[PDB]
DNA sequence: GACTAGATCAGAAGCAGTAGAGCATGCATAGTTTT
């Protein structure tokens, strides 16, 4: 097998499961003209460990650095698989221009479909992004669901509805929490299923959950009448009976 | 919770392949023309 | 003999450089 | 003092050496390995021709010429190298401890007499001449043999035999849960038992601090630059030796290597004529110099003859008062002149008398100096140098003569004429205050060469494949913040009193 | 659950926006020229 | 008778230091060209 005919490779990574001399022996057996120091001719620079030498080559953009996994893949398939972003960590300006056309800023490419592993690797490529706020993220999520028709998913179906609860002895007072009741678990489960639990009774509230205590139903009805937008009165049983069905049951039977 | 991740990945992959076919069609048609 | 280097016998243990130390 | 230093690192491999008293602490094995690596690096930087070895006692496996049991000679006496340091590095961490346990084993019995026998055999294997022979014992068991009295007697006999042979023994005791007391057993084995080294130590030995202190400066053994003849007359001659107490340190010369296989390549320069193209021997060439629109041709032999004035040595010329010597006339680093009785007998007495009388009369001996053959003579002054010792009686200034070169008329240059302006007493006083604020004590060894230190650090990082080179702190850089804090408002007052309101020194 | 979902969705809107940038650039500029 | 061991001297190699040669960087000044 002369898959490595008339090519040059330079390996400076011995910190691996297979020792570096093993890599040299395998490359020689495959026919690759190994070289102990990179030069104008060397095709690439294999390095699985980011040692001082690797950083020195990094500082000079004249040469590429390929993870050792590329050589393992070449040996396994006995074919010259082309370089991919998953293997490389630094590219000379010409190679960077070359990849910029067929690949994105990340691993994902334009002309070749994606798989689960490729998307996972692309995601691991990103570092972090925390420039948004809860309202913007919620609006973006809702817009995406509406656009791509993903509202049928088991979760995220409570996102479009804001939910208020009678967990306060007096409406619109945060100093009278009624923690220690099934209403807490109901609220928490609703929020888990994507519901937007609001602690302030704003005019934008569309859903209100009431338990076995019907004392303040009159106050809720009066507030609904006063507000320009009316929110349907609901009971804690509706969500309990709807969760098992994984769908929004009609509110006519639980008004 | 143990399945939401796969649920998300499926949809993300699907949208990506759809728009990937879109861009591929655009590029191929322009290059041919 | 006293204050002898434990690495290079026959040479005194050179103290570490202290640079400038204002009084 | 002639020969090489041979050093053997004995490291215990018992169970107690792999236990840490506290969660955030280094086990005895880790500290021993770190000390060994530090000593290896220091030896590589300072003296690369020295011999070092690494042995283990208490392991399960065995590897030695005698085939004793439970003694593994990991590295025989050989010059230090990066490969040995890398091999030792695989025992640094806890994973390294597990690797060491798997490869060799630990927690087995042992006898100290056999270990000392193996060390002696290793010493005998060396074929060079050894100026020093030393062994260091890294252990935390003050009573290795308490159950068996015969083993203790055998160990004592072996230690005595080693001492008689001329082998030095050191005990680098490590921290022990119950404390390490040397009085039980190690008084006899240890070569020197200091008066203060008798109490129980609850902490590791202080010698480990010295070992861990990396030395990154080349150490050169005493050597005579030349052995010359001082001639007070055509009949009175004495033999003297010239040494260089101060010598500039240079980076080791670069070597040329082949890119493909990484092996040395040797160069050779040859001269050839253009027309024929064949080689040109030195005998078929001459020298030329253009003066007055004419070409003057001289052979090589005549060119070297042009520099012949007198035979090598020092020729006396007289004595000069020390006040006529000028500090600002420095031309070349000074040398040291010492007696040498090997060539001429009786030189020491005359040299001592000359030194004593020169010190008494405060005079310096003027002389004509010719170091080698075919070298133009120079003028030198031998200034007496008395013997000065510090508090610990360690000599700091040796006795002899200080040879200082004097300049010729050609070596001086003419400075442009500049008018002189004298400052008033107020400015002088303000600058005196500023100077007094920044007073400090200076010594010859208070600074380090940043370039050489950085080069050594980079070389070590490349050799041992460290993640990043260690950055050396430069002590030569002024401490601007400290000076600004100390001076305070003095600088502003001086600038107000010396500079006009609109001066702008920077531009 | 909330942390995982939001992280994944943000991470994917990044990539979709990048592809949208490229496809818009193509369809507009490369068609105009 | 054979054989080896230790002492002795010289020759050669390695290393240190010096001198001589060559190659970058600046700039000092003057000369020349342009307006």
């Amino acid at each position: 097998s002369n898959i490595f005919e008339d090519v040059e490779f330079c390996v400076m990574s011995g910190t691996d499961s297979q020792p570096k001399p093993d890599l040299e022996n395998r490359i020689a057996e495959f026919g690759g003209y190994i070289v102990q120091n990179p030069g104008p001719d060397t095709y690439c620079v294999i390095a699985g460990s980011e040692n001082i030498r690797v950083k020195n080559i990094i500082l000079s953009n004249k040469h590429d650095v390929v993870k050792p996994a590329w050589l393992l893949e070449c040996f396994k398939t006995k074919s010259f698989v082309p370089w991919q972003p998953r293997f490389m960590i630094h590219m000379c300006p010409s190679t960077k221009e070359h990849f910029a056309r067929e690949y994105d800023c990340y691993g994902d490419s334009y002309f070749i479909d994606t798989d689960l592993n490729q998307l996972k690797e692309v995601f691991s490529g990103i570092k972090n992004s925390n420039e948004q706020t809860p309202e913007e993220m919620a609006s973006l999520i809702a817009d995406l669901e509406y656009r791509y028709s993903w509202d049928c998913s088991p979760l995220s179906m409570f996102r479009r509805h804001t939910v208020y609860l009678d967990s306060y002895a007096v409406i619109n007072d945060l100093s009278t929490k009624n923690e220690g009741t099934r209403l807490a678990i109901k609220a928490l489960e609703l929020r888990f299923h994507g519901a937007k639990v609001v602690s302030c009774l704003a005019e934008g509230v569309s859903h209100v959950i009431i338990g076995e205590d019907h004392s303040r139903v009159a106050d809720f009805k009066a507030f609904r009448r006063t507000f320009k937008r009316k929110f349907k009165i609901l009971k804690e049983s509706w969500v309990t009976d709807s969760i098992d069905k994984c769908e929004l049951q009609e509110e006519n039977q639980y008004l | 919770k143990e399945a939401l991740e796969t649920d998300l990945y499926k949809r993300f992959i699907l949208v990506l392949n759809e728009k990937k076919t879109k861009i591929r069609s655009l590029h191929n048609k322009l290059l041919n023309a | 003999c006293p204050g002898e280097s434990l690495i290079n016998p026959g040479f005194k243990s050179k103290k570490p450089a202290g640079g400038v130390d204002f009084d | 003092y002639s020969g090489r230093d041979s050093l053997i690192f004995l490291v215990d491999a018992s169970k107690a050496m792999f236990e840490s008293q506290s969660e955030d602490e280094l086990t005895p094995f880790d500290m021993s390995i770190q000390c060994i690596q530090s000593v290896y690096i220091s030896k590589i930087i300072s003296s690369d021709r020295d011999l070092l070895a690494v042995v283990f006692y208490g392991t399960e496996k065995d590897k030695n010429s005698v085939n004793f049991k439970n003694i593994y000679v990991l590295q025989e006496l050989d010059n230090p190298g990066a490969k040995r340091i890398l091999e030792l590095d695989q025992f640094k961490g806890q994973q390294g401890q597990k690797r060491f346990q798997d490869m060799m084993g630990h927690g087995s019995d042992y006898s100290l007499s056999e270990v000392l026998w193996v060390c002696a055999n290793l010493f005998s294997d060396v074929q060079f001449k050894m100026s020093h022979k030393r062994i260091m014992l890294f252990t935390n068991e003050d009573n290795p043999h308490g159950n068996d009295s015969a083993k203790a007697s055998r160990a004592r006999t072996k230690a005595g035999d080693l001492r008689d042979t001329g082998i030095f023994l050191d005990l680098m005791h490590l921290k022990k849960p119950g404390g390490f007391d040397i009085s039980l057993f190690y008084r006899d084995i240890i070569s020197i038992a200091e008066d203060e080294d008798l109490r129980v130590h609850f902490e590791e030995s202080s010698k480990l601090e010295d070992l861990l202190r990396k030395v990154r400066a080349k150490e050169t053994r005493k050597r005579a630059l030349s052995r010359l003849k001082l001639k007070l007359n055509k009949d009175i001659v004495i033999s003297v030796g010239i040494y260089n107490l101060v010598q500039k340190a240079l980076k080791p010369p670069p070597i040329k290597l082949y890119r493909e296989t990484n092996e040395p390549v040797k160069t050779k320069t040859r001269t050839f004529n253009t027309s024929t193209g064949g080689l040109l021997l030195p005998s078929d060439t001459k020298r030329s110099q253009i003066y007055g629109s004419r070409q003057i041709i001289l052979e090589k032999e005549e060119t070297e003859e042009l520099k012949r004035f007198d035979d090598p040595g020092l020729m006396l010329m007289g004595f000069k008062p020390l006040v006529l010597l000028k500090k600002h006339h420095y031309l070349r680093p000074s040398l040291f002149v010492y007696p040498e009785e090997s060539l001429v007998i009786g030189s020491s007495t005359l040299f001592s008398a000359l030194l004593i009388k020169c010190l008494e009369k405060e005079v310096a001996a003027l002389c004509r100096y010719t170091p080698r053959r075919n070298i133009p003579p120079y003028f030198v002054a031998l200034v007496p140098q008395e013997e000065e010792l510090d508090d610990q009686k360690i000599q700091v200034t040796p006795p002899g003569f200080q040879l200082v070169f004097l300049p010729f008329a050609d070596d001086k240059r003419k400075m442009p004429f500049t008018e002189k302006i004298m400052a008033t007493p107020e400015q002088v006083g303000k600058m005196k205050a500023i100077v007094e604020k920044l007073r400090f004590t200076y010594r010859s060894d208070s600074f380090e060469n940043p370039v050489l230190q950085q080069h050594f650090r980079n070389l070590e990082a490349l050799a041992l494949d460290l993640m990043e080179p260690e950055q050396a702190v430069d002590l030569t850089l002024p401490k601007v913040e400290a000076m600004n804090k100390r001076l305070g408002s003095l600088v502003d007052e001086f600038k107000e009193l010396v500079y006009p309101p609109d001066y702008n020194p920077e531009g």
